[PDB]
Order: C-alpha cells, then structure tokens, then sequence
C-alpha cells in the first residue's frame, strides 16, 4: 500500500 | 473533577480556513493577513502524485490556476511561491479575522488540537499528540489535506502542524506550517512507513498525577524506585526515557499530590509488570500517553 | 481513516459567552440576540447554597445587581426573569455574532460537544454522552458553570445543555436551556446522587463498526444471534436492551461493511463473555460507548 | 458529600 495525499476531487 | 482530552477553542482558527482548488483538485488553505498556505500537492493531477516534480509542475501554473474561495467571497491570488512543501498564495486582501499568530514547530510527545476540514469547511476539532515517530494518530478523509494542527496561548495562535497524507497503516503525517514535514516522509503517493513507535513516558506519568488528583488511587503504593532503575524497566516495555528534565516538569503536580515523581515511577514501574487486573484510570484500561504535563495542570484542579 | 472523539467547531457559540456577575458570585451566560441565559445559581451567596428560595432571592434583585461583561464591553440589564432553573437578563444590545440558533432537549445516549468556559472566556471544547442516568462525565472547574453544550446542523447550533454542578461521584449535571434539569437533580448543595448507569449497546455496536471500517476486525465471528438472545446475556452486563429501532438505525453501517447487526451483536456476545484477552479496538481496551450511530457516519468513510 | 454548584468567586 502507498501513501495516500489526501486532497479532494472536484 | 473530570480528565477529558480537550481541544482549544477553533473559532480564532475556523475564521482563517479557505478552500483552494487548482483544476480539479481541490483542499483547504490558511488565511493569514495577505497569504493563503496550502499544500503543494493542490497543483498535482492524479497521476502526477507517484512521482510529481513540483518545481516543474509550478513553473507550469500562473496565479489564475488558483481559485481560492472563503465562503462566498473569491480571493484573487496576485502572487504565489513554494516554501518547501507549502504554497504560499498573496492575495489582494488582507484577512479581517486574523488572530495575533506565531509558526512553531512541536517536538514528539507534545500535544496540539487539530481543526479538520473539508472543502475549505470545518468539520471537527479534537486533540492529538506528534508521537515520537513523528506521525499523528488523527482522523482525516480525502479532502481533509491542508487542515491545522495548532495551541492558543493568550489570543496568540501558534500553528504547528499541516496535514498532508495518510501512511499505509492509517496514520498520519504533515509538515510544519514552513512547509517541513515531521519524520521521514514526503508528499508523494508511495510507500512510505513510520519508524517503530515508542511510549511517552512523561505523558503517562502525568496522567497518573490527573487520576490522583481526580481521586482514583488504587495503583499507587508505599514502594519507590530510582531513576536509573525505573527506565532499565521502562526500556522492556518500548517506553522513552525518562529525564531529569521530565522529573524536573513533573514536580508543580507532585507538589500538588505529595506523591514523589520516583513514587510515581514505581507504581508505573509495577503496572507494566502487572497490567491493570481488570480495573481502569480515568475510565481507561490502558495507559494513555496523550496527555503532557501542561495539559493536565491546565485541566487539573490547583 | 482514524476515528476520534470529534467536538464540532465551537467557534459559533464563543461568540456567544459572556461573563455574568452578581455580587461576589461570577458564573459564564448565554447571549443570543438580546437576551442573556444563565444558571439561576448566580443570584446565591456561598450560604444561600444549600437551601435557596430562588423566588424570594430573586425578588430581592434588580436589574442593576447583574453585571453583564462580552469582552471589554459592559451590557446594560434593562429586564429579568427566572424560567426554571435559568435567568433570561434582557440587555439593551442585540447580539451581532448571534448563530441561526435553536433549544433542543437531547435523550439519554445522544452526545454533543461542551464549550468549557470560565470567567465568560472559552477554554476547551470536547465530546460528552448525556448517560442512561442523566449525567454526564465532563471536565469542569469552578467557575464553569453556565457553561453549555450543543450539536451544529448545518450552520444551525442545537442548544441541548447548560452546565450547574459536580455531584459528589465527580460526573455533571445540568438543565436543558429552558433550565429543566436532565434527571433527578436540583440546583442545591445537597446529598444527591444519580440512579446506576447502564451501558448504550446501540452506541457501542456503532463503535464495533467503525472499528471494522478502519481494519479492526479480529473480533468478528462467522456466529449469529437472535435479537431475544442478545438482549438476554446485554442484560447480564448492565447493558440497555437493544431494540428493533436501534437494529434499523444501524443499517448503513451494516450495509457499509456486509456485517449483519445480528452478527455484530454475536461478536458483542461474545466479547462480553470472554473480555479482550489483551487486544484493543480503536486504541481502546474497552468497549466504547460514547459514539453514536451518527458520530460514526460523519466521521468515518463512505 | 455534596453537589456543588460550580460557579466562581470573585
């Protein structure tokens, strides 16, 4: 598993 | 009476919270005076996050790429620049609502409130601790990236932390609000893992000093112990050290309670050896590490 | 991922506190549009406390023996009332940060976030259930009282609890903001003591979900149970009978994670049966109940 | 012992 930048979809 | 984990009123934070959108991506930003902070991962696609070169990819963008907003008001960025990890938008206007504030960097075993947000929105205050392999356990969606970590002292803000990632074991880890990350770990989407963990021991003796002082009593004895043979058990057990300096912090609450710091040590000492034997302290059945000193003079009855 | 116990942003009810004095005795009010709520306590003097006929104290009073403080700005007390357990002070001066506001009741099992304030000033937010006894385990000081509690619903704040008093166990007890206490309690320093608490099965079964939302999942089972049949050993255990409403409630969660509420209930079973044999949940060697089915929703993934 | 009516002094 990979880090995950945790930034919205929009 | 009472020992709760409490955060520090939002409202001087809430009042700084922007949402930021570069293309498609979008997270929060911090309004300070003429400059919004966030993180540079706003101006990554999808597929730029295995490997992004951010001085590339921000080259490539113009102040227009920026579409801050604070409620219904659109802030026009007239600047931008990258600070390590962070990006710092000028914008022509100046925020109204900024609190007197200072960027500090915390050091592990402290602890801070972390105002989480989505969409440029609070959604939730709680308190968490920077463990001493320099992750946050937190809670934080997608969406969440660029909310605060930060303490109040006297209407002074000091902003210490800046969420940016979530590691493969559901932890968390951010940067300073300079833009420089705590621990080991950059922002890209690979694997990254934290260090092995430790236990504040400090943190976990002035929890003790607030069970006292809120009348559960049942794990101290008439035993004591030195410092030396204390962390010769504390080692055993994946605790810190604890230092002179730590004995030294503990002392206004071992005033307070007339038990000794190396009193103490020695009921810590026999609950490691014992575990707990079905009982709890301040309604939990294991040792909490969470707590500094500061934050149980604070809560604490004098 | 991560899962904490979250207040919501307090920022829209600090706006809101002030500090009330009458004569030597200060507590923390309410200001919304042009009214101040307070306990009606702060009329007594230490000696009136332990039997106070607030009526005659009252009638005793007039508008200029309360002295109303938001910041560094005194308002004017032009009209008085009691209303239960609660003073209404009419001041001259509407409130300009007054939220889109309303006066909830809350039930037993429900949480909200308390705003703890001392001399009108706020200094911590965090999470409390109201128990099954109509206490609640807060964290407060003299000097807290009138302190309050609330929910926020889209950008409207749910006014449920004002803070009185610490009973002699350490828990809190308080009034709605209409001043009806929450269970058997008066706003006097007598002997009172709240009924046996029980524990929220409902909130704890939530709990067990957002543990397996986050990965915790070595206390399920392939075992199943009949509701009856739960709620025979949940009676064993001093646990709230769970009913088919909770059962419903539930269903997202259960839908979320393929779990069935019975199946999660055998897993409760059987944890209440056996204890955690060393493990944890959540970071928890116990079973928590102080989250609802809707504090797991909001917080927890989709 | 008794409730107490957590207001301040001053």
């Amino acid at each position: 598993t990979s880090a995950v930048l945790q930034s919205g979809f929009r | 009476s009472g020992f709760r984990k409490m955060a520090f009123p939002s409202g001087k934070v809430e009042g700084c919270m922007v949402q930021v959108i570069c293309g498609t991506t979008t997270l929060n930003g911090l309004w300070l005076d003429d400059v919004v902070y966030c993180p540079r991962a706003v101006i990554c696609t999808s597929e730029d996050m295995l490997n992004p070169n951010y001085e590339d990819l921000l080259i490539r963008k113009s102040n227009h790429n920026f579409l801050v907003q604070a409620g219904n008001v659109q802030l026009r960025v007239i600047g931008h620049s990258m600070q390590n990890c962070v990006l710092k938008l000028k914008v022509d206007t100046a925020n109204p609502k900024t609190p007197k504030y200072k960027f500090v960097r915390i050091q592990p075993g402290q602890t801070f409130s972390v105002l989480a947000c989505y969409n440029g929105s609070p959604s939730g205050v709680y308190q968490c601790a920077m463990r001493p392999n320099f992750t946050i356990k937190g809670s934080f969606l997608n969406g969440s990236c660029g909310s605060v970590g930060f303490n109040i002292d006297y209407d002074c803000v000091s902003f210490c932390y800046m969420h940016h990632m979530e590691l493969p074991t559901g932890v968390h880890a951010g940067t300073d609000l300079e833009g420089n990350f705590y621990g080991p770990f950059v922002d890209r989407q690979t694997a990254q893992a934290a260090g092995t963990d430790t236990t504040i021991t400090v943190n976990v003796l002035a929890w003790l000093y607030a069970a006292v002082i809120n009348g559960d009593r049942w794990f101290l004895n008439r035993f004591t112990t030195t410092l030396n043979d204390f962390n010769l058990v504390a080692m055993k057990y994946n605790y810190e050290p604890l230092t002179q300096d730590h004995v030294d912090i503990l002392g206004p609450l071992s005033a307070q309670t007339g038990i000794a710091v190396l009193d103490m040590c020695a009921s810590l000492k026999e609950l490691l050896q014992n575990g707990m034997n079905g009982r709890t302290i301040l309604g939990s059945a294991l040792l909490e590490d969470e707590f500094t000193p500061f934050d149980v003079v604070r809560q604490c009855s004098g």
